[PDB]
């Protein structure tokens, strides 16, 4: 807000305030200009859910169980820039820069730890109408990069762009015509790009201050450690905030 | 007569089985909480992000370890030096992920060991003893506070603190070699001389007493039964063991005084471990050991290798491999 | 394929109760040598 | 909120009443014997063996 | 502590009853091993 | 002079040690049920309760 | 988590106060020499 | 199955430490 | 994958030598109760 901007740095630190997106006040309309460029879009999710096999009364249909985040306060995106292009039918947004990934890890019932990169990279938003309204609702696809860049070294010392490529303390595996092809999947490290679909919804606007904010819902796919396991569908919900300029 | 005087009379009574004392008022609650959390965290504790890079390192027995590899993992690099109790963690699952129980065990350990040390003073006061057994115990208290407290302070994180385990100890010693060169530092040199000398004068004093024992048994029963407990006769000819060592090296190198002899056994190790534990302390603040790399040159100016250059190439191997993902910039400032 | 917990069942089912019955015999002969007072009592 | 600069880690008002009733509950035990004694009785020792 | 118990007794096992109890355990070990290994 | 099958009859005329024995059977029964249930939680898998 | 936290400050300043008021309890006079 | 042996060795070691402290053969003069 | 002969190594490496050292203590106390001549010698 501007109320957050009143504070100094020593009053914010250690209080968990910089993690939290602003609260926009009031509702009206604002029109995106021709050269309109979005300035301070922050996204913070308030709840997480991982698609699992749930234990109902007699059936095992797939449902979302929620989860507790374990990385502490590092989940919020910030400073996301981008120009707001005006197509004729629908106003669009394409993000350009800003902190658009925040790696985090949630824990399921059972003790399973599921990390996932929460990101909005290469987002193509499209929403009904032209002007931002309390009934406005935009969304679109984003590309999730892999959770580890290819020069990550696993405990044996094997990466996609560096490291070894065989079980380094098992030297008798590469004997014979077959070699170590039985454990081939854990040697080949594949950088993976998946898709994610976010759906935002503006409901409170200032036009005298040119800042909007509302509730979103985002679904994406968790990580796999370069093909080590099957990734799992992760749903999340929260609130965002943006400065329309 | 009062309730407090009848409680001070019990808590300072030497007639208890174990003397409790006023330091036991904060020795026993501290060390039983460091114990009861250690047994649970060593047996059943989920993996811990130590490098702060969200790569959790398993350290307990239920997650596929043994006595050697299993270890209570230090806290995260993300926390660092911050105090991280259970109530400042928003769940226990968030506490155990980020290296929770390393701070609960260590801080209740260093309070309980510094209270076990003062408890050794207190009973020496109530028994009529001269007081200074607790000064000899200052030497492992100096060394325990050097690797769990002082070295995480000067390096700015408990993640550089020592892992509570056996294989975690040798992860600590080797990474400390590459980053600080402890073997060339003269305070590890002054305590290797403290424990090689300490184990020398232990087995040198323990042999000369056992050599000069007086006949009090038969050849059928044990040698040890010639000492009745609480007797007032001396159980070995000390003139005999003085004349032996007075000929084994020469005459003037032998302590005829048994009090000055039994003082030198307490001097040499304890001074050697005071000095050593202030080697880790001065190397906690990156005042490393000696560095004689590229020190010998010819007249042309080409570097002639020494043994320190071979030792350097062993340090360069550990330096480029410790925390192989945690670094992003060319110099390990931490 | 046999059950690998059966080696622990049999070889402790032998040794632990059979080493028990040896102990009751050794202390029996020690009490008899204890009272007898000659060359072995001590 | 960890890195707040608050006295003795007293975050809430309720934790004070814990501290005051801890020191005082043993202080009142201590005053049952060593309190209400003569505050004007001296010695020229290094150590006093006055009373209980 | 308190005083010494007047109900202290001694345990006996002669050489005869040793060989019964040894042979009892080994024959039960021969018999039940084949079923435990399955 | 007791046989091996009469060793625990020294507790017949001793009520004070009749309790200490009956507490030790209790400390083994209760220690079983704790250590059996710890063993079962390392083995249980709540993946599909159906 | 603010209920556990209350329980710790009880237990700390219980035993710390036994320590503080232990040595104020004429503690040098508790020796085997006299009294 | 493997870690069950390690736990039994550890708490079994702490038993004989308990018996050595409290059930020790108390030394006596005369 | 662990070696299934290690259970037999450890659990007999515990029990067989530790049950040995118990026997030398029980016959020690039986000889002391054997000579003493009161209520336990027999
Ligand atoms: C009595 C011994 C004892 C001691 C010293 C400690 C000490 C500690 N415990 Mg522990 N604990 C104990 C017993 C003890 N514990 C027991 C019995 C249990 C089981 C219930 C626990 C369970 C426990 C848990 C579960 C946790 C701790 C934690 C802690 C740490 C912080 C707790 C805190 O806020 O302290 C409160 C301390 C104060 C308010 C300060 C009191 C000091 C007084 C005021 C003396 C100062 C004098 C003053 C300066 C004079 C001024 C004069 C003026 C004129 C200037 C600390 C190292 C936490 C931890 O280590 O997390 C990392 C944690 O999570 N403890
Ligand atoms: C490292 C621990 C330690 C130990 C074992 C001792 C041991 C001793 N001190 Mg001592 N002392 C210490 C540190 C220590 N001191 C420090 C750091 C200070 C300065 C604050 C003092 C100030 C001091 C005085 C003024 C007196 C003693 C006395 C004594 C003797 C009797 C015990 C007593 O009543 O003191 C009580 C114990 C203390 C004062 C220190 C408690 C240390 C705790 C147990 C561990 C360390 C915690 C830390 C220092 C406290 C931080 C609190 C904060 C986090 C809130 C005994 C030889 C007395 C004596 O016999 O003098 C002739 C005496 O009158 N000490
Ligand atoms: C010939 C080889 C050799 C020798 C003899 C030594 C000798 C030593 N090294 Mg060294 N070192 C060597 C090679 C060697 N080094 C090499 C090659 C490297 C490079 C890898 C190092 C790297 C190195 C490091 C990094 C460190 C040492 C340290 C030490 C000292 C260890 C003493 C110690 O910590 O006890 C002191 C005792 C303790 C720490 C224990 C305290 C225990 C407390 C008091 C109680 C615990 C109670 C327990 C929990 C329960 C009790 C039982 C219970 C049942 C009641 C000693 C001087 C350490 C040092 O400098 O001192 C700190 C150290 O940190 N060395
Ligand atoms: C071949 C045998 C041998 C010898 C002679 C030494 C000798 C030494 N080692 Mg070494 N060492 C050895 C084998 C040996 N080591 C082995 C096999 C290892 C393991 C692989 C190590 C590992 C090791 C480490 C890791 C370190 C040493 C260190 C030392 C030095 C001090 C050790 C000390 O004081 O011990 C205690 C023993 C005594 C105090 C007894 C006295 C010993 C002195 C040297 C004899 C005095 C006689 C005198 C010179 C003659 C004049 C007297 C005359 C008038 C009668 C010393 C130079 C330390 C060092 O670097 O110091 C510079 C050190 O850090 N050594
Ligand atoms: C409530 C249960 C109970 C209790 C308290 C007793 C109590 C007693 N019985 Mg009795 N008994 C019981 C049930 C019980 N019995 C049952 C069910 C039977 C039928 C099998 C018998 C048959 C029986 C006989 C035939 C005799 C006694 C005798 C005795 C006395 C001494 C025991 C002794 O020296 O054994 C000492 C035993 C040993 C040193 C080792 C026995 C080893 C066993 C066989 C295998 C190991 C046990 C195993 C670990 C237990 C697993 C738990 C399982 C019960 C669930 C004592 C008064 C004796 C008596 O009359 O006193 C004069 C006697 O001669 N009992
Ligand atoms: C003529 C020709 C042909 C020409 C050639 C010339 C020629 C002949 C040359 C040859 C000469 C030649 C080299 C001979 C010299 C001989 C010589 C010395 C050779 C050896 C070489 C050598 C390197 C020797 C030095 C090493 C040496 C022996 C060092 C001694 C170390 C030393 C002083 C240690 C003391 C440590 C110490 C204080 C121990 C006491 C503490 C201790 C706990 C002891 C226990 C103890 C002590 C007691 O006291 C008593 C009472 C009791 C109870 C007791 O527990
Ligand atoms: C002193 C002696 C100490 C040794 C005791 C000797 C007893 C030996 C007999 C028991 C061991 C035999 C079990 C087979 C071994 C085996 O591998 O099993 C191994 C099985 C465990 O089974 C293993 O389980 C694992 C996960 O649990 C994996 O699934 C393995 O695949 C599976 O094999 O252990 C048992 O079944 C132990 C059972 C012991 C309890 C007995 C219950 C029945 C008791 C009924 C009492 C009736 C008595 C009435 C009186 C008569
Ligand atoms: C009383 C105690 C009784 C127990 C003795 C305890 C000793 C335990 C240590 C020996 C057992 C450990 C072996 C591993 C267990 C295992 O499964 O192995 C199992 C292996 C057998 O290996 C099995 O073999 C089978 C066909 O042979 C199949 O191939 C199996 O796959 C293979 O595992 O057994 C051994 O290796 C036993 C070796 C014992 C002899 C030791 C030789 C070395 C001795 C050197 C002496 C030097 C001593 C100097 C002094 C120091
Ligand atoms: C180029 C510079 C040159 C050097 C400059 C000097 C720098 C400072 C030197 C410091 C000297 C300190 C003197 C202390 C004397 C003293 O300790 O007396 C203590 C007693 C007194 O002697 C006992 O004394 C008694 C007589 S009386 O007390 O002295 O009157 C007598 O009864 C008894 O038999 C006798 O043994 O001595 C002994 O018990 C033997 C121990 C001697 C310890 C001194 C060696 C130095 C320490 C070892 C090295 C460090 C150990 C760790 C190494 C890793
Ligand atoms: C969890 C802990 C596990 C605990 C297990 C430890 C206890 C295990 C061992 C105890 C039982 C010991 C039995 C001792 C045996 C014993 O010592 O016998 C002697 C005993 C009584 O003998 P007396 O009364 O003569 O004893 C005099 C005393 O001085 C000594 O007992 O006899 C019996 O109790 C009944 C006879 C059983 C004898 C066995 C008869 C069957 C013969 C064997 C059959 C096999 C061959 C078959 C061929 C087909
Ligand atoms: O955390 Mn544990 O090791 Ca001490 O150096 Mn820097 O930080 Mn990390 O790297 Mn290298
Ligand atoms: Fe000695």
């Amino acid at each position: 807000k501007s109320q957050i901007n009143e504070l100094s740095y020593l009053q914010v630190k250690g209080t968990g305030l910089a993690n939290r997106c602003a609260e926009v006040v009031g509702e009206d309309s604002i029109k995106p200009k021709p050269g309109a460029k979005l300035v301070d879009m922050c996204i913070e999710p308030k709840a997480w859910a991982v698609e699992e096999e749930v234990g109902k009364a007699g059936k095992t249909e797939k449902k979302f169980v929620n989860s507790k985040v374990m990385t502490r306060q590092t989940y919020t995106l910030d400073a996301i820039e981008g120009p707001i292009t005006v197509d004729g039918g629908k106003i669009t947004f394409n993000e350009k820069e800003g902190i658009d990934y925040a790696a985090t890890t949630v824990q399921l019932p059972g003790g399973e730890r599921v990390p996932f990169l929460f990101t909005v990279k290469d987002l193509v938003a499209k929403g009904n109408g032209d002007t931002f309204k309390p009934g406005f609702q935009m969304g679109g696809d984003f590309n999730t990069p892999s959770y580890r860049t290819g020069l990550f070294l696993d405990p044996k010392g094997r990466g996609g762009t560096t490291g070894y490529d065989m079980a380094v303390a098992l030297p008798a595996l590469q004997l014979g015509e077959e070699g170590d092809a039985e454990l081939f999947g854990e040697n080949n490290k594949v950088f993976d790009i998946t898709q994610g679909r976010i759906e935002m919804e503006v409901n409170k606007v200032n036009a005298e201050d040119s800042e909007i904010g509302g509730v979103f819902v985002a679904t994406q796919l968790s990580d796999t450690d370069m093909g080590s396991k099957t990734p799992k569908k992760v749903l999340t919900k929260g609130i965002f905030y943006a400065k329309v300029d | 007569v009062s309730l407090w005087e009848r409680f001070c009379a019990w808590i300072t009574s030497t007639e208890n089985r174990l003397y409790i004392g006023w330091f036991g008022c904060l020795m026993f609650p501290t060390l039983l909480t460091a114990t009861s959390c250690f047994i649970i965290a060593f047996i059943a504790a989920p993996p811990v992000d130590i490098d702060g890079i969200r790569e959790p390192v398993a350290g307990s027995l239920l997650y596929g370890n043994n006595i050697i590899s299993g270890a209570v993992v230090p806290s995260s690099n993300a926390i660092g030096m911050h105090f991280y109790p259970i109530w400042e963690a928003a769940s226990i699952d968030e506490w155990l992920y980020n290296g929770g129980p390393y701070q609960l065990i260590v801080l209740h350990f260093l309070l309980g060991v510094s209270a076990y040390m003062g408890r050794e003073w207190e009973l020496s006061y109530r028994l009529g003893m001269r007081p200074w057994i607790f000064v000899a115990f200052s030497a492992p208290v100096a060394a325990a506070s050097a690797v769990f407290l002082v070295y995480p302070i000067g390096q700015g994180s408990f993640s550089d603190g020592m892992p509570l385990g056996i294989s975690g100890t040798f992860n600590f010693m080797l990474v400390f070699q590459a980053e600080h060169n402890i073997l060339m530092h003269p305070f590890h040199m002054a305590g290797v001389a403290g424990v090689f000398g300490g184990s020398l004068f232990s087995a040198m004093h323990g042999s000369l007493v056992t050599s000069s024992l007086i006949r009090e048994t038969t050849e059928n029963e044990s040698t040890n039964y010639g000492y009745k407990f609480g007797q007032e006769e001396e159980t070995y000819n000390i003139v005999a063991a003085h004349g032996y060592f007075g000929r084994l090296i020469f005459q003037y190198a032998s302590f005829n005084n048994s009090r000055a002899l039994h003082f030198f056994l307490a001097l040499w190790p304890v001074v050697g471990i005071w000095i050593t534990s202030m080697g880790i302390s001065t190397m906690a603040f990156n005042l490393n050991g000696f560095n004689f790399n590229q020190s010998v040159v010819d007249s042309q100016g080409r570097v002639i290798n020494t043994w320190a250059d071979i030792l350097n190439r062993a340090n360069l191997g550990i330096e480029v491999m410790h925390e192989r993902n945690a670094h992003n910039f060319p110099l390990d400032l931490a | 394929e046999v059950q690998f917990g059966a080696y622990l069942a049999v070889l402790l089912g032998t040794f632990l109760p059979a080493l028990f019955l040896v102990n009751l015999f050794i202390q029996t002969e020690a009490r008899k040598a204890g009272k007898a007072g000659g060359q072995d009592s001590d | 909120t960890e890195g707040t600069n608050e006295w003795f880690g007293v975050d809430d008002l309720r934790l004070l009443a814990v501290l005051f009733l801890g020191h005082w509950a043993i202080l009142s035990l201590w005053l049952g014997s060593y309190g209400d004694s003569n505050e004007d009785e001296d010695f020229f020792g290094e150590i006093d063996y006055s009373a209980r | 502590m308190t005083g010494p118990n007047p109900n202290k007794q001694a345990v006996e096992l002669n050489r005869t009853s040793l060989y019964w109890g040894l042979l009892l355990i080994f024959v039960l070990a021969v018999l039940f091993s084949s079923y435990f290994f399955n | 002079a007791l046989p091996w099958y009469r060793v625990h009859t020294v507790v017949l005329n001793d009520p004070g040690r009749l309790i200490a024995v009956h507490l030790m059977h209790t400390a083994l029964v209760a220690g079983w049920a704790g250590s059996m249930a710890l063993y079962e939680l390392a083995v249980f898998d709540p993946s599909d309760p159906v | 988590m603010l209920t556990l936290k209350i329980l710790v400050y009880t237990t700390v300043i219980f035993f710390v106060s036994l320590f503080i008021f232990g040595f104020l309890s004429s503690d040098p006079s508790r020796n085997p020499n006299r009294k | 199955m493997e870690a069950l042996v390690y736990t039994f060795l550890l708490i079994g070691t702490l038993m004989v430490i308990f018996f050595a402290v409290f059930f020790r053969e108390t030394p006596r003069i005369l």
